[PDB]
């Protein structure tokens, strides 16, 4: 009725916030330098490739839930 | 056992035919500087009728200016008041295509979107309106300007579609007058596009054909019941060694018999990209050196052979098609004219594994099949007879045409031995052909003593030969307001399109030998942004593709703020040196880096600007030019001289 | 005032889905899958290790956000 | 190059101590069964002041029955209203080091907890109260059961912290009276608890220790600000060889010079666990051996001793400590009561690279340093000298006292030679010592015939020796009621835990020699849940700790519906055989399997239930046992007879 309005834009900001150019780089560089810190001089290939092969795809993904917000509410029991 | 093959009950589904894909991305990159006639020889084993590949379906990418998987694809629209419809080789690959076969069904898809489209945010689902006609105007610029009717659209490669796009697409095409144009979707998995078509009447209307990436030759109830063309709109990427060849064979066949599925596009077309970037040799041939002229008819060219040559798209599969007593499967067709098509496989599971998804085993062993055909079948009393043997070079016979089958006992019945890791084409058609041209020059490395300077002036082609731009896009550039660097190359993006892949947070294109390991190389360098502005060249840069973020060499960059770095990485994190240097923007300089064992010096203008800075050592890569950001710059009078 | 207290209970919500019991072995499952579709017979081990390893740091990691309301209500711009 | 060392301008931080960790998970799961006196000389290493390692503190784990990186280990209270203080080897452990080392500082942390504390969520932030009352009731448990004294209690091993329950926390332990314990947070990276400690006044006033892990000798901003202690309350997870020696040698130095660290712990305490398992004889020592008495004094316990035999928590950091001119370090502290010690290290990047973090390349070449002591530190007359060479075994020499430092001409001054890959100490103390005991015995693989029947009326330890459980609980059971099997081992999880590792959906416990290929495996079983219950024997297992999910191997399932399944992998995705079997819950069974090459059978009560079913081949593993999910379940009769 009126949470579910609220819900909508709840996850409509959420969306947003996903979808702006900074974050994508952002993310990454986060992602990369978790990379130096979970492995040595060796393996900080295979982390840092493991990143920019999978986190596109992923952060993509969940971008495109919160694209349908009356979906996600009827899930969370807010909207029906 | 006895395999009956009949029409009486009537047909199966109706064949669409055979393709493949170029690009996701820059697959085709180092074809279009191939030396003729090898590179008309190449084409013709891909696209001539009755002679090699002989394809059905050519696929391409809707180049983005992102990074796709192999480089990136230019763009006809770079900025929102931008229209070019002459960049790339797409165009270029399709009209050869037509040229061969006018029958040829062409498909466009795109990976990655400009930036200025998504109007700040990284998605392309913001304005449908602007992402339909940026869309469709590519789809009417293949028409306008290359006389190219594009068949097939579909949504966003591998990502999430919007079924008021695909609403919206719809209604931009029907508008636009492409009322022809049939929609694909959703080129990723069966779901979520299967039950959305299920649950919603409207989006089912506008959706032709579900097309699935490596389905691992199954399908799903949705989409059976949506009583939509099931295609595998992806598929292969394995190494074209027999074990791909396998793998092509295998799923030919399988994807029809166990998952409906009534066409089969494999990624990707031909191997024209460095070997050392992903995924490299996974074309259905390969030619990866222009300089020599060297190319290679790989096995699955004559896999592909043994149905494109014998079917065309409109023909119909009979009802009885199935697997064989001891292992591998048999596929029956007709065009309703008198002719029958049989081919069979029997590839073993070790000889057939493909990239995706996982194979579980099952045991091939020697066996007899005995076909008999009934209903209109039986009035045909003479077969021809094609045959391969996959395997080491020892047993290894591609495309050979055995001898004529008669079938005048009356008996319409016929058997055959059959081993492991064979195909058979048993077809009523007489037009079957093994082209041959005469062998290509042998393999060599690429030039250790190159240069280029750019002094092109009506190019073929939008960009330089053997430069595969990695992040940015790379082209050539004239500047008539200057006579001492008239022609140039130049970086063009001005901001980070809506990604497919993890694009570099600078722009770089690679080239040359990836095994080089001592190397010199020189640029005339331009830095149009003032005091922000900066360039790079470098030397043994390791990685690429979807990778390119990861990328380490020796980079040697100069800022327009008077400064300089060297990098052992192209995400700048691991300093070698750094310094203060004379350099401004809107100033052209001469960049020299020498790269030997341990030890790196680089020179601005012919004199040293640092010497003996230590390197890793041993490493090995290509040379490479770039930009600090998505930025303009320019280059000039590039060289390189380089020891394996 | 009022779209922060709808807000808040979004984010508890949600926050409250991923902390289910099922949530963790539903995911562990769902990515291992995942892992047949990406990869062949010989690489299936790599992705499926790389997953029972990442994903419990990194699933706990947004429950952690999930956790402060407030402070998320705050970034959406619906509370401060 | 002078270096000053002065007391004049006042001393640095307080140095709190080394230690090292014992848990997260099951690391010294092999040591307890060591016979003696090996046992007792290896705690000795570890714990006997001025004798080997003789650490400062020792960081246990507080069980939480899930799974923690090489095992699970168990809780004091595995559901609600169960409460037992004499599980696992945690407590016996800080007994054997306080037996030694009265004034040794002790730790507790929790990695998982019991799935009942989460209320139907796998989160402890659920009640704050309960989650507090859970691991104040261990605190209590030491001091009552076991006359221990916990000195430090942390949140929860690299997981998210909650504000308001470190905050419960401390109410409640001050509530029973422990106030002298203090808290250290977060566990973790440095943020974001350095932050929230400076925005929140409460939350700084309840935080005793800011502690981060593997921070690579440097702090933040946030952390220097808070005038909070700063330790690296975990570090090292190096394999113990001379590379794993000098990052710890470098580490020890440079935590303090580079991070105001005070504190260093490493991770683990010594390596009794099996190598084959995550991280590998990455501990100080190594004990993985307990069959055949062999143990491995490793270099790490030389480098340790270098500094704890010197210095002891309370002692102070002079102000004067620093990097050498041409690579290396050195610290300086004293006691106040005129002693000075005196610790250099010269660690070359190739031999002292830890796992965590990425360590940058720094050279290290020879060099002279000249020391001065300036201050009340020019009264000194005398040094005494302590020597370590890592390297080559040509050129190993661990903790060898050289000739006495005399400065008695009044300099108050002295010079050094120093190469790579060294350390000196140079201390007033006299009570210097390599403690020694004989050499062990040989190592020897895991016995090719092996029993256990558990037949043990007062068992020392809560589980059977060489069990590794790397799923759900295993623990020494009696059942009076019965006489044929009154003596048996048990899973006692009914349910999963709030877990810190991917633990897998079957419970499962490891055993034996991983290079195993053929074996047989006997067992007795009894399925305590009727009609869904399910237990398995296996063999070939060869994966474990946090990758317990992805083991594959041979397992022989039974259920209680009547059923059996054989499977290649933990997860039964894929099946070997399957069918059915006279089995019920409630009934004891003796199963047993044979894997010899690429062929299995099994059997029920001595009768074939399969015979030749073909399994993956060649394959290598531990044995096993184990139940379908988190259920209740009896074992008896273990015996296991393998080639290597
Ligand atoms: C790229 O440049 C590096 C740097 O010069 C080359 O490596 C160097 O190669 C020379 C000749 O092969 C080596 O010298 C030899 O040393 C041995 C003793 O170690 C001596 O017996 C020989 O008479 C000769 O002087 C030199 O050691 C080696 N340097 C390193 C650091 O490996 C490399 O060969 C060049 N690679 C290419 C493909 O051009
Ligand atoms: C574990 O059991 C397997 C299965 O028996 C063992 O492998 C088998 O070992 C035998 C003897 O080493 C091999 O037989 C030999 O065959 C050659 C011809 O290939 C012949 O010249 C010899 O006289 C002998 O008969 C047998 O091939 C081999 N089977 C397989 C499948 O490899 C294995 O050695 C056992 N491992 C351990 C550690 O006990
Ligand atoms: C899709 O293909 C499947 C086979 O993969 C068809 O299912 C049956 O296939 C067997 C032979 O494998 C036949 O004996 C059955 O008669 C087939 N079913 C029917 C209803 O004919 C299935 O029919 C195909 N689906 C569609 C939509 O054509
Ligand atoms: C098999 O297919 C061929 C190819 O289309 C058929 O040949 C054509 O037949 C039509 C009339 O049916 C003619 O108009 C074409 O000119 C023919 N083309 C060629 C190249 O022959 C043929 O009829 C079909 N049937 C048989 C039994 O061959
Ligand atoms: C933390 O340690 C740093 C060194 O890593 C201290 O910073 C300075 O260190 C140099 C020598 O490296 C000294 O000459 C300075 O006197 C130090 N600064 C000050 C203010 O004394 C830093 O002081 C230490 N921080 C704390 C909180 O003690
Ligand atoms: C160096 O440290 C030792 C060890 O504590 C000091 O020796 C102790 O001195 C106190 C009084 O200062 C006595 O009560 C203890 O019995 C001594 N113990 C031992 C083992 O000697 C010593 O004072 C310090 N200073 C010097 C110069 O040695
Ligand atoms: C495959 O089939 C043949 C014939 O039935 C048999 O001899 C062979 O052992 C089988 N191989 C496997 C691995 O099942
Ligand atoms: C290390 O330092 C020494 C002496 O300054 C020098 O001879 C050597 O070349 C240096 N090595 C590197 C890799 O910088
Ligand atoms: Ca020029
Ligand atoms: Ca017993």
């Amino acid at each position: 009725s009126l949470p579910c309005d609220i819900c909508k834009t709840v996850v409509t900001e959420a969306g947003n916030l996903l979808k702006d150019n900074a974050t994508q780089e952002e993310i990454l560089h986060y992602l990369e330098k978790t990379c130096e810190w979970i492995h040595d001089s060796s393996l900080s290939a295979s982390c840092k490739e493991v990143v920019d092969s999978y986190l596109p795809v992923i952060l993509d993904m969940i971008k495109g839930e919160m694209s349908n917000p009356g979906e996600v509410c009827s899930a969370l029991n807010l909207c029906q | 056992g006895a395999y009956v093959l009949d029409d009486s009950d009537g047909l199966g589904r109706e064949f669409d035919g055979i393709g493949a894909v170029s690009g996701g991305g820059a697959t085709s990159r180092l074809l279009v500087n191939y030396p003729e006639p090898y590179r008309s020889e190449i084409l013709d084993y891909l696209f001539k009728p009755n002679f090699g590949a002989s394809l059905h379906i050519l696929k391409v990418e809707i180049g983005g200016d992102g990074q796709t998987t192999d480089g990136t694809e230019p763009s006809h629209m770079h900025y929102e008041l931008d229209e070019n419809y002459f960049r790339g080789y797409e165009w270029w690959l399709m009209k050869e295509a037509k040229k061969r076969n006018p029958d040829i069904i062409l498909m466009g898809l795109p990976w990655s979107f400009p930036g200025w489209l998504g109007k700040g945010f990284s998605w392309p689902y913001v304005n449908l309106q602007l992402t339909a006609y940026y869309v469709v105007r590519w789809i009417l610029g293949a028409k306008h300007y290359h006389d190219l009717d594009i068949d097939y659209i579909g949504i966003w490669n591998e990502r999430p579609f919007d079924a008021n796009y695909i609403k919206e697409l719809r209604k931009m095409l029907d508008y636009q007058g492409l009322q022809r144009v049939r929609i694909i979707a959703s080129d990723n998995l069966w779901e979520p596009i299967s039950s959305s078509l299920l649950l919603d009447q409207e989006l089912w209307k506008v959706v032709d054909v579900i097309g699935a990436h490596y389905p691992g030759t199954y399908t799903v109830w949705n989409a059976k019941m949506s009583g939509k063309k099931l295609w595998s709109s992806e598929d292969f990427s394995t190494i074209n060694s027999n074990v791909g060849a396998g793998c092509w064979s295998r799923i030919l066949n399988q994807n029809y018999i166990n998952g409906n599925m009534t066409s089969t596009i494999a990624w990707n077309l031909v191997a024209s990209y460095y070997e050392e970037l992903p995924y490299g040799r996974s074309g259905l041939m390969t030619a990866q050196e222009p300089w020599s002229g060297h190319y290679v008819v790989a096995s699955p060219i004559w896999v592909s052979a043994h149905t494109t040559q014998f079917t065309q798209p409109g023909w119909y599969y009979l009802k009885t098609v199935g697997h064989l007593e001891k292992g591998g499967s048999y596929v029956a067709l007709t065009d309703g004219l008198g002719n029958l098509t049989i081919i069979i496989e029997t590839m073993s599971h070790q000889h057939s594994m493909c990239i995706r998804p996982y194979l579980p085993y099952y045991n091939v062993s020697h066996q007899l099949a005995t076909f008999t055909l009934k209903g209109s079948l039986r009035e045909i009393q003479e077969l021809q007879v094609w045959y391969t043997k996959l395997g080491t070079p020892q047993q290894r016979l591609h495309f050979k045409q055995l001898d004529t089958l008669w079938l005048l006992d009356g008996s319409g019945s016929f058997t055959l031995e059959l081993e492991e890791d064979e195909i058979f084409t048993l077809t009523t058609l007489t037009t079957g052909r093994k082209g041959s041209y005469p062998p290509p020059p042998s393999s060599k490395p690429f030039p250790t003593n190159y240069k280029d300077d750019f002094n092109v002036e009506y190019p073929l082609f939008s960009e330089a030969p053997n430069f595969a731009d990695q992040t940015g896009v790379f082209e050539y550039y004239m500047n008539n307001e200057d006579r001492e660097h008239r022609f140039t190359l130049r970086q063009v993006l001005n901001q980070r399109p809506i990604t497919w892949a993890a694009d570099a947070s600078s722009t770089i294109s690679v080239i040359g030998d990836h095994h080089w390991t001592n190397m010199t190389v020189q640029c005339d360098v331009y830095i149009e942004t003032p005091r922000s502005g900066g360039v790079f060249i470098a030397g043994r840069v390791n990685k690429g593709g979807i990778l390119i973020r990861s990328a380490t060499g020796v980079f040697f960059w100069i800022f327009a703020n008077g400064s300089y770095r060297v990098t052992a990485d192209l995400g700048g994190w691991i300093t070698y040196a750094s310094g203060h240097a004379d350099v401004t923007a809107k100033r052209w300089y001469t960049l020299t880096l020498g790269i030997k064992g341990y030890f790196a010096f680089g020179m601005l203008n012919g004199t040293i600007l640092w010497k003996n800075v230590r390197v890793k050592y041993p490493g090995h890569g290509w040379a490479a030019i770039g930009t600090h950001t998505f930025e303009f710059a320019q280059f000039d009078n590039f060289r390189v001289e380089a020891a394996r």
